[PDB]
């Protein structure tokens, strides 16, 4: 079975669109080929700002595809089944980890727009490949991004509750098994509001939850030693609100956490299963 | 009704469905022909594509 | 090819452009459909009409 | 070749012209609808020119 | 006969051939299919091992957090479980084995590690070891980490998975009929004020739906936390995570067996034809 | 590998229901591993039941789901679902979704009414109606929809000077969509399942709202005493009395990392609540002639 997918280029190429893909040969790729429609080029674009949820959303909603090999007319690349098993290199921009593990995250790039992007200038398509990089380091990333830019927000809001030096020390350093890292710095502006709105309704929400399922079980023992958990000053207003703001709060507070659900899902989960580091390659298969 | 202080230029586009007249000289392009090979993109248990 | 000038005005010497010229590579691919008991009943053998 | 251009605010760098359909100052529109004029003011198209 | 003349066509090949033509479309063959498991190989110190114990063996490898070491030694239940009762069925459990010392302080920190209650995202299951040679030193396993258990060898011998009963909870005899065609094998961490604890879980139930009757279980276990202590330096919430381990024929039911140290006897749930397949860690 | 799956009936299928049979061909039914009864969703939800809309879907997301391709009498061929494989669905169901978005698919019960998936079988003792298929954010917000109004017309019978029942079944009502508004089939009473659902859910609240992270808090006041955004149009310029009063402590960094630790697991443990009933990827959806290919997830 050939799940081999030539992308036929429309312009002749040159030598640094060979080097940079044979730079490249290993890293992956979306897909729809056809050459425009081909990677985040159409949400990293520059004529909008290259917003983060969206291109999450577009990121699982097509396929994904390893490049294999690179002609001066044909890109030839091999996409991926959840049936059989393939290949996958690192190749990237930073060069953080394979320690056997486990689970496998794909994220857009978020450290920099044009650390993956092979920027061609023969075809305005500038080809930009996510970046694969395991979970835990995927989970710390996108959780020491989220925080720096709600703290960024909030010092360029007021510069008297936050500063930067003592999170410089904090959270721009992910660490990892022996392994310490470092990363710093609008899509992320996008994120932490649908963050913010999202624990800015919560009380409300979990509040009027609880008052609405708090008795219906008469004596359960799990119902009590669940209910003395919250905080004690998160119970006091709901009746001074009417039904109807309430349950709209109610319905963008539901949509909201499952967007952001599968949102801190990893995205397309590879899996890894033996990683060679004399020759940087791992064996992988969709799961 | 009343006049502002500025003018405008309005510009619009018009596209226009224009049958074209396509000539060649001979022999103008040279072409390799290529033999055709025939693959199996998906193995469906309904159905195998080609 | 060139015209040897009257006046002496320019030397008009041999100008062989030496160009090169690129293959223009086109891969034109389809599907084409085939249900799987055709497949089936194609590598069966006949015996009743 | 009598006068410079007939419009100010249209010709120079940072003109009104060129701020609305620039490829350089739109980095906050929505890149679905077309323009017109922005197959004239754009940078790239026209150094590409 | 008809059926030899019909054999033609069903004699291998998984999906078929165009016979003949302009071009040949198809070919399979001499190859009946069965896609092979990818092989996850290991190389363990002969101190973490035992060699007495049977091959069909869910594995658990901890990853080093030391980058000075191309080594890495794994873990089962029953020497997770010594460990856990060396860190604060026992009697089965130092059966097996002598010293804890070097698998406690082979991982650098385990009281630590239950102290933030992280203990889950550091133990990645590799399913059921199958390829085991035997050494004094630096001993080499190999587990069939996704997909249908099988030998290396060109004899691919089916191997059964052992997985001790008495740290196997069943689900469906304790909640006394959906689909009995899939069987699902749930491996899930359990924490305790005493000492935490890996137990299993067979399923027939699909996959996402089978945390919600585990916690409907699970309750009596987190009715006695929270009464004697409560959380601070705020970790400890969570209270033990499952993940799948893969999938197997319910057709043939698990057969239990008799997996016997030279101390004593010890029973064990085989389960055969077990498709392994490792997901992620998911909390309750 | 097999996948056919053939189910004998016990009697004669008449011949006016043999017509709608071919009408329906290509749908989805819920298998039971044959028999004739609980081949489809007859036997958990019944007339005599209030639709819970959760045992049912216990039922569906329980059990593998299976393709009616071809219906004859006393005999019938079905498809059983296997994940690896690229199933040819038909959306031929009546509440009409078109797959523009060609997204994930979603199987749902028969939220859309009873008449609508259902089937008569005067052979036997056996009545079939049909799970719903529809696209995966059109059954995300009905099943939030759902859920919400189960939880909450129970509290609006709770309340004794209930002078608007109907305020939420006109504002929560119908459902989402841009070519039409499609209205649903709706429970009185939730069920006992439906209940356990709603508890998981509000154990899952309790314990998150014991951590909020407090810079957040900080910012939603700010962008309230910036200019109102349009997503900030549910509050309208209006600063709550309770996040007023939760940000009587300062902006600390030390305690925001493991909160959003605990709010990271936690909401990954919400979506694999939230991921419940069984799930398509979408290659290609073909639009001209209705059909998709389709593989378990």
């Amino acid at each position: 079975m050939d799940l081999k997918v030539v992308v036929s280029l429309s312009s002749r190429l040159y030598t640094d669109e060979i080097a940079k893909m044979q730079q490249r040969i290993g890293c992956i790729l979306p897909l729809a080929q056809n050459v425009q429609g081909l990677g985040l080029g159409q949400v990293y674009s520059l004529e909008t700002v290259p917003d983060y949820v969206s291109m999450y959303n577009y990121l699982s909603d097509c396929t994904l595809a390893v490049l294999d090999e690179v002609s001066v007319d044909s890109l030839i690349l091999t996409k991926i089944v959840p049936g059989q098993t393939y290949a996958i290199k690192n190749k990237y921009q930073p060069f953080f980890q394979w320690h056997g593990t486990g689970s496998l995250s794909v994220m857009p790039p978020v450290f920099g727009r044009e650390h993956a992007t092979v920027k061609l200038e023969s075809n305005d398509v500038d080809i930009v490949f996510p970046m694969v990089l395991p979970t835990p380091i995927a989970e710390e990333v996108l959780q020491k991004i989220l925080l720096f830019n709600v703290y960024s927000r909030v010092v360029m809001q007021a510069p008297g509750n936050a500063d930067m030096l003592d999170v410089h020390m904090h959270l721009g350093s992910v660490s990892y098994l022996g392994h310490h890292y470092e990363l710093a710095l609008a899509l992320l502006d996008n994120l932490s509001l649908y963050f913010c709105i999202m624990v800015t309704l919560l009380p409300r929400a979990s509040m009027r939850l609880v008052r609405g399922l708090i008795r219906h079980e008469h004596h359960d023992l799990l119902n009590l030693f669940q209910e003395m958990v919250p905080d004690e000053i998160a119970r006091i207003d709901l009746d001074d609100l009417s039904v109807a703001d309430d349950l709209s709060r109610m319905r963008v507070m539901m949509t909201y956490l499952q967007s952001l659900a599968s949102l801190f899902n990893l995205g397309p989960r590879l899996a890894t299963a033996a990683y060679s580091q004399e020759t940087l390659t791992a064996t992988c298969w969709l799961r | 009704k009343i006049h502002p202080g500025v003018a405008m230029t309005v510009v619009r586009t018009d596209e226009i469905l224009s049958e074209n007249i396509l000539f060649s000289s001979r022999a103008s392009t040279s072409m390799f022909i290529g033999t055709p090979n025939v693959s199996r993109r998906e193995a469906r248990v309904d159905a195998v594509t080609f | 090819p060139t015209i040897a000038h009257g006046d002496g005005r320019r030397p008009s010497k041999q100008r062989t452009f030496i160009v090169v010229k690129n293959c223009h590579k086109h891969h034109i691919s389809t599907e084409m459909e085939l249900s799987m008991l055709d497949l089936e009943i194609l590598h069966s053998i006949p015996e009743t009409p | 070749e009598y006068r410079s251009t007939v419009n100010p605010w249209a010709s120079q760098l940072g003109s009104l012209g060129d701020i609305m359909y620039n490829s350089s100052y739109r980095q906050t529109a929505v890149p679905g609808l077309y323009s017109p004029c922005r197959a004239f003011f754009n940078k790239e198209e026209l150094l590409r020119n | 006969l008809s059926a030899a003349a019909v054999w033609r066509a069903g004699l291998l090949a998984p999906g078929e051939v165009a016979v003949a033509g302009g071009g040949s479309g198809g070919g399979s063959f001499s190859w009946s299919g069965w896609r092979p498991p990818v092989f996850g190989d290991f190389l363990i110190h002969a101190s973490s091992f035992n060699n007495a114990e049977a091959t069909g063996t869910p594995l658990f490898q901890f990853k080093q957090s030391d980058p000075f070491s191309g080594v890495d030694a794994v873990f089962t239940p029953l020497s997770l479980f010594i460990l856990m009762n060396h860190g604060r069925l026992t009697r089965m459990a130092n059966l097996l084995y002598d010293s804890p010392a070097t698998l406690a302080d082979l991982v650098p920190d385990f009281g630590r590690l239950v102290a933030d209650r992280r203990f889950h995202n550091f133990i990645t299951p590799v399913g059921p070891l199958v390829e085991n040679i035997k050494s004094t030193y630096l001993n080499k396993i190999t587990t069939v980490v996704h997909g249908p258990v099988v030998s290396k060898a060109i004899p691919r011998s089916t191997v059964k998975v052992t997985v001790p009963q008495e740290a196997f909870v069943d689900l469906d005899a304790w909640l006394s009929q959906p689909c009995p065609a899939d069987a699902r094998l749930y491996v899930a961490l359990t924490y305790e004020e005493a000492g935490p604890r890996f137990t299993f879980f067979q399923s027939s139930r699909g996959h996402c739906q089978i945390m919600n009757i585990l916690r409907i279980y699970y309750s009596p276990s987190i009715m006695h936390r929270y009464a004697v202590v409560q959380p601070l330096h705020i970790e400890e919430l969570t209270f033990g995570a499952v993940a799948c381990l893969g999938t197997f024929s319910a057709t043939d039911g698990w057969r239990r067996s008799a997996f016997n140290y030279r101390g004593s006897s010890l029973p064990v749930v085989e389960i055969d034809s077990f498709y392994s397949n490792v997901s992620d860690w998911e909390v309750i």
